[PDB]
């Protein structure tokens, strides 16, 4: 599963388990806060320093990381394109598509970038109410863990993908 | 696979399914194409499966991936698995038939496991593509081949394909699928009918070549007089391209070649990257080519060929082609340039024994009788069909209006699904694939984007999508208000002819009033209309007479053809039509899932006879002693008709004649009729036609009657005084009694009930029951609605006359007297009937019986002007005989009412007592024949102006039993003589629909009749 | 579509916006095989739709696009028609398949020169001077794409302009493009110098036409 069913190689699988689309968001809880457009406590920036580790293909990624850090990783920041960083090389073409022309298939060596990051929630979070991730870019596709249990995938490198995660989180590092 | 439920996901409609395309079958010899003869490269797998049910998926042994499960049974397929008894199949109406919870469905879901183990011949292995179709699969399945899962497929009523070539191996094989009951395409099937699952159309296995034709569309196109038309055939294929191959389409009219092209691969520059190398365009030129109608449905053959330059052939394709041009112009629906009238009907697939199951010689019989009683459409209500009936409208002449699998009726508002955007992927493909898999078919000349499922932005994507696709036909659909942007026509269901319908946000105007609403253009047809629930269609005529004077009503579909009502087996393993909740199905809607023309063996109502008489296709006019015919074809000729015409006095037939009619499309033909001779005696004559075909067509049988009509000739009113007899009545009296005696007949009349108890012949009782007054009726599905004990509508007209107390009205006495004449005995009568303290009728009488035998009831009743106009006036009483037939001067033969009598004919009519019983399912007053002077059974004779039904189940037991299988004859025969009876309505079965003009409101009524002995 | 917060500093700046979704097919042959094809609705679906629910309430956004260079296929009809009933305050355009079919309420040419026709098959560039009176046309002209800016460029500007003043109908364009695509790289020095198409070891490549 996951590694069966290749959902990136299927037109009809564009995201699993992921929220409706919406306009920006931020949840106030005040109402002077929402009018001033000022900094809301219900919207946490996760633009920090995570865990990255580069592979050729999907098959290459350990079963580990699921639930353990690489030792092999390194930290980087976080937004970025990995090849910015030097992973592996970026592309430039026109028209010519840069793989092979032949839907829905892509090439079986597929650079894969593992990301990661241990992070903390507030009590309060826990106790009510909807906690939710979002991503406003990840190029091109991706699935996703939280806490070694498996929560979503997504595609579409140019709009945000949601997922609920209240059902996912725990006390303490997650 | 048990992880990941995707039976629990919309964004899943299928996995590894192959693209939808126009029927296949791979012939390797053109000629075996040309005149459609069975492909050896197409096998039937639609034999004995093997078959097992459990309660959920989570409860399928994994074992039974590899191995049989020697649990299973042995199962025809296709098959529903409710018809075999595994479970219990469910009538809901508008309620979803599991909890609103989209995506999820019951954890308890019933899973079909079917499995069947089969040869393949090495030869299909060796080379090309073996793949497997299942035509119908409810709801949602997983396929396994040799334990390795292959697919999964959703949408109930397309063509599931998947490519088995890499599974199969040369012998023996084992296939094993995975049938869900529900899945969240249930969302999406709502649809008014028995709620059922499993493998219901065919399976079968195709072999195509690697290099092989993938796609084909035919269009035609013509010029302004259809005397030129273009064929344009593109053609696809897939595997590898080469510079050797090539397409011909050739055309074919019988074994006669019409025109022929061929072509190499590549079509034309399509946009700066260029065109489809896989893809080819063949025109061919038809000159005066014979167009396709439902009148005459002229067929050529278009053969595919897909081959080599040098000549060898790699496969051939082919499908039957109907030269028409379907357009909507100035506001007008035209078929090759002419307006259509839609005689059309809605049908569902339903079989009483096998469920959804549908096969060749019921689709025949359906047709035959469509076609016979001057139908000329029909609505895919509402689902894409199995594939032959789209062959056999192609065929018999049948226009066709194909629609997507998209129900979502139960959701909150109806377009909670359509109007979310997640949602369209499924919906986009349940449109999309219905389009590739019919495009073909001339019969279909209509597309709809589905039923009942409110108007959402996703209809307007999908309306726009067929729009480019496939601009050869125009697109409707009913959701939302039948007028939205979404619909080429104004498509409303159950929009009266005058009466305004106006519920906020989604009226339905009178369709006379809807034409023309401010800025409003289109033309209107009736999706649904005239509701045939049980004794209805009152009021059929209305909609047929606006269809006529108005150009854009252009007609509709009657809902519906067939009762779904099923086979049941009782102690003695009788059978006996059953409905919703038979099956401990609950919740359910009981018989609102029977709304048919047809009873489910195919057994008329009395309802389609009027439906034949309205859709009749010659209309008449009478001046003096000449009949106007008027031909209503667009098309043909009339050249395989002719007019019988009969003139008759009360029922004596006095002339006759015939005369060939030869009518021009549109077109009219006078015929003079000979000077008749005069009649002597009294009486009214009649004049009857009717429409006669000699010859047998691919449709009726020689002598077959397509219309008639009737007319009142001359009239000479009766003058002469019957002959004065010599005999008077005595009159005898007793505190309880006033005893009339005459030669060896009497008359007894109870002074305490103040009505006639008793009457002898010789010796002999003749009234089990007393003769009474009656105001009520068996309630109709009309009358009943969507009521129920435990949530009453107020509005229905049973639960008007229940609170009112028209059904528990106690007759109490005001006069009771009697005067003896000179000639005659007088008795004078009258009576009150009242309930909690309020008098409801008034009725006052006089029996005179003369010296003659003959008894004179003269009846004037007052009836309150705030009390529920009531059901009948007139009178009741139960018979101590039981005759063999019924003998009458009047409407007939068939039953027939005051808002439904336009069918009958006034004339001399004998028929067994059991033909005056109509057995409805749902029991209800039943069999009246109105327009009745004479009414005779046994030694009785009725005389007057009168209503009539007659049978051996009194009013009482009718409405007491919920199915007909219940009722029992009772001793001797009620007879219900009125001299006024409500109309039916019909023109929905949900509220009241009884026409002001058929409502008794007149306040005061009269009538009088003669009874005597002959 | 854009980061997010372009279309805030846009609402607050004022720039007119066109949104696109994040469809482009351009080396396909034809370059509408995937989106004439039922098959890709769904996913294409998604990319027009989704971005509608994220940014329908930015004043910024004027105009709605159903991508680019993807010829023009019924899904694009489709999804033309889709946005034209959920949002009735943007016209909708599209330049593919030649730049004025039923899938764009703009004549929204890539490249059509202002006197000279380019009369390519299918897919004509005509002038745009000519394009607006053609036949049965009555819609308005504004490039999506015109002036390639590519290196020593925008010769023939001027003659834009003047026609754009003088034409009601022609209500102007958007240049191609705004910034140079060039990636910075470092010698043996550490000297940082700019690099295109081809300077990773990228082959197939389109060099400098990134730029
Ligand atoms: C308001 C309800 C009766 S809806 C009504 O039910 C009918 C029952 O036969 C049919 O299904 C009609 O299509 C439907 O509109
Ligand atoms: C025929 C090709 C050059 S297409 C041409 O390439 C340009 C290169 O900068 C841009 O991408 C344009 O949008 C594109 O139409
Ligand atoms: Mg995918
Ligand atoms: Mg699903
Ligand atoms: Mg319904
Ligand atoms: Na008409
Ligand atoms: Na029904
Ligand atoms: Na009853
Ligand atoms: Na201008
Ligand atoms: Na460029």
């Amino acid at each position: 599963v996951v590694l069966q069913r290749r959902d990136w190689e299927n037109p009809g699988v564009t995201q699993l388990n992921r929220l409706a689309a919406h306009p920006p968001f931020a949840s106030w809880r005040n109402s002077e806060e929402a009018r001033t457009d000022r900094p809301s406590q219900q919207l946490r920036s996760l633009n920090g320093e995570w865990r990255f580790a580069w592979f050729p293909a999907p098959e290459a990624v350990p079963e580990s990381w699921l639930e353990c850090d690489l030792p092999e990783a390194d930290t980087v920041v976080v937004p970025s394109n990995w090849q910015m960083h030097g992973y592996d090389a970026p592309i430039y073409t026109n028209v010519t598509y840069p793989i092979t022309v032949n839907p829905p298939f892509v090439p079986t060596e597929n650079p894969t970038g593992c990301y990661s990051l241990t992070f903390n929630v507030d009590e309060s979070w826990l106790q009510e109410g909807q906690t939710r991730i979002i991503f406003d870019g990840v190029n091109s596709a991706f699935h996703l863990w939280c806490n070694g249990r498996w929560v979503g995938y997504g595609q579409d490198s140019r709009l945000p993908s949601e997922f609920d995660l209240s059902a996912f989180l725990r006390a303490g590092e997650n | 696979v048990l992880q990941r439920r995707d039976w629990e996901n919309p964004g899943v409609t299928q996995l590894n399914r192959l693209a939808a395309h126009p029927p296949f079958a791979s012939w390797r010899n053109s000629e075996e194409a040309r005149t459609d003869r069975p492909s050896q490269q197409l096998r039937s797998l639609n034999g004995e499966w093997r078959f097992a049910w459990f309660p959920a998926p989570e409860a399928v042994p994994e074992s039974w991936l590899e191995c049989d499960l020697p649990e299973a049974d042995t199962v025809v397929v296709p098959s529903n698995w409710q018809m075999h008894g595994y479970d219990a199949p469910i009538y809901t109406n508008v309620t979803y038939p599991i909890t609103v919870n989209p995506p999820f469905v019951p954890t308890e879901n019933p899973t079909g496991c079917y499995s069947l183990t089969f040869n393949v011949d090495e030869s299909w292995l060796q080379e090309g593509q073996t793949r497997i179709i299942f035509d119908g699969v409810n709801s949602a399945f997983h396929l396994w081949c040799n334990g390795r899962w292959v697919g999964y497929g959703q949408d109930s009523r397309l063509p599931s394909e998947f490519d088995l070539s890499a599974f199969l191996r040369a012998g023996e094989n084992r296939l094993a699928v995975m049938v869900l009951r529900w899945s969240d395409g249930s969302y999406l099937e709502d649809q008014d009918m028995w709620r059922m699952s499993g493998i219901f159309r065919d399976v079968s296995l195709l072999h195509k070549p690697t290099t092989q034709i993938s796609d084909f569309h035919v269009a035609t196109r013509f010029n302004d007089d259809f005397s030129r038309a273009v064929l344009e055939a593109e053609v696809q294929m897939c595997g590898e391209l080469r510079d050797y191959l090539r397409v011909t389409v050739s055309l074919w009219q019988g074994e006669t070649q019409v025109a022929s092209g061929t072509a190499p691969f590549g079509g034309e520059i399509i946009d700066e990257r260029g065109g489809y190398a896989d893809r080819v365009t063949l025109r061919l030129n038809v000159e005066n080519p014979k167009l396709w109608s439902a009148e005459i449905p002229n067929l050529y053959r278009a053969v595919v060929e897909l081959h080599t330059a040098d000549g060898t052939l790699i496969e051939a394709e082919a499908c039957d082609v109907g030269f028409r041009e379907v357009r909507i112009e100035n506001g007008l629906l035209l078929l090759n340039g002419k307006p259509l009238l839609i005689r059309g009907v809605n049908r569902h697939e339903h079989h009483p024994l096998h469920g959804q199951v549908m096969d060749e010689q019921t689709m025949v019989q359906d047709i035959l009788l469509m076609k016979q009683n001057n139908f000329n459409a029909v609505r895919c209500s509402h689902y894409p069909n199995h594939p032959l009936w789209y062959t056999l409208c192609d065929r018999y002449g049948l226009y066709v209006v194909d629609e997507a699998n998209i129900e979502t009726h139960g959701m909150v508002p109806m377009n909670r699904l359509t109007d979310d955007p997640r949602w369209l992927p499924a919906m986009s493909e349940r449109v999309t694939r219905m389009v590739q898999r019919d495009r073909n078919h001339p019969s279909v000349i209509i597309w709809s984007l589905g039923n009942e499922s409110g108007h959402g932005a996703n209809h307007d994507a999908l309306y726009r999508w067929i729009k480019s696709v496939d601009p050869s036909r125009p697109v409707q659909y009913e959701g939302g208000g039948a007028d939205t942007t979404a619909t080429d026509i104004i498509c409303p269901m159950y929009a009266r002819v005058d009466e305004d319908q106006p519920f906020p946000a989604v009226p339905k105007w009178s369709i006379k009033k809807w034409l023309s609403l401010p800025g409003e253009t289109r033309p209107l047809i009736l999706c649904e209309y005239a509701h045939a629930m049980g004794n209805s269609l009152g009021g059929f005529a209305k909609y047929w007479q606006a269809f006529r004077q108005y150009p854009r009503l252009q007609g509709g579909f009657v809902w519906d053809w067939v009762d779904q009502s099923l086979i049941k087996y009782d102690e003695n393993g009788n059978p006996w039509s059953a409905y919703g909740g038979d099956f401990g199905d609950t919740p359910n809607d009981r018989q609102f899932c029977m709304n048919g023309l047809v009873f489910a063996d195919r057994t008329p109502h009395p309802a389609l006879t009027e439906a034949k008489h309205q859709q009749q296709f010659f209309q008449f006019r009478l001046s003096g002693q000449t009949i106007e015919v008027t031909s209503e074809y667009l098309f043909r000729h009339s050249d395989n008709e002719l007019l019988h015409w009969m003139v008759a006095l009360d029922g004596k037939p006095l002339a006759s004649g015939e005369v060939p009619l030869d009518v021009a499309p549109q077109g009219k033909q006078l015929i003079e009729l000979p000077e008749l001779p005069q009649p002597e005696s009294a009486g009214q004559l009649w004049l009857t036609v009717r429409v006669v075909q000699p010859n047998a067509t691919a449709w009726s049988e020689a002598g077959h009657i397509s219309a008639w009509q009737q007319w009142r000739l001359a009239e000479n009113l009766s003058v002469t005084l019957p002959a004065a007899s010599h005999a008077i009545p005595h009159l005898t009296t007793s505190e309880m009694d006033f005893c009339i005696e005459l030669g060896n007949k009497r008359w007894q009349f109870n002074r305490q009930s103040g009505f006639l108890s008793q009457m002898w012949i010789g010796d002999k009782k003749q009234l089990l029951t007393p003769l009474r007054d009656q105001f009520t009726r068996a309630p109709l599905d009309n009358d009943i609605g969507v009521t129920e004990a435990t949530r009453i509508d107020p509005n229905a007209w049973v639960e008007r006359w229940k609170a009112a107390g028209h059904y528990q009205a106690e007759a109490a006495l005001l006069q009771c007297t009697a005067d003896t004449l000179a000639d005659a005995v007088l008795i004078t009568t009258a009576h009150a009937w009242q309930h909690q303290g309020k008098t409801l009728f008034i009725s006052r009488k006089t029996y005179r019986i003369d010296g003659s035998g003959q008894m004179a009831i003269t009846v004037d009743v007052e009836v309150a002007s705030d009390t529920p106009h009531p059901a009948r006036i007139g009178l009741n009483c139960q018979l101590a005989q039981v005759a063999e037939r019924v003998n009458w001067l009047g409407l007939g033969p068939q039953e027939n009412y005051p808002d439904r009598l336009t069918a009958a004919c006034f004339d001399r009519w004998d028929l067994p007592l059991s033909d005056m019983y109509t057995p409805y399912v749902f029991p209800s007053e039943n069999g009246l024949r109105c327009g009745t002077r004479e009414l005779n059974y046994g030694p009785h004779q009725w005389r007057g102006d009168f209503q009539f039904n007659i049978s051996r189940y009194s009013q009482q037991q009718l409405m007491e039993t919920s199915h007909r299988h219940l009722l029992h004859a009772e001793e001797g025969t009620w007879l219900n003589i009125d001299g006024f009876h409500m109309g039916i309505g019909g023109d929905d079965s949900w509220s009241p629909s009884v026409s002001a003009e058929f409502q008794l409101s007149a306040g005061r009524y009269h009538y009088q009749l003669v009874w005597c002995q002959k």
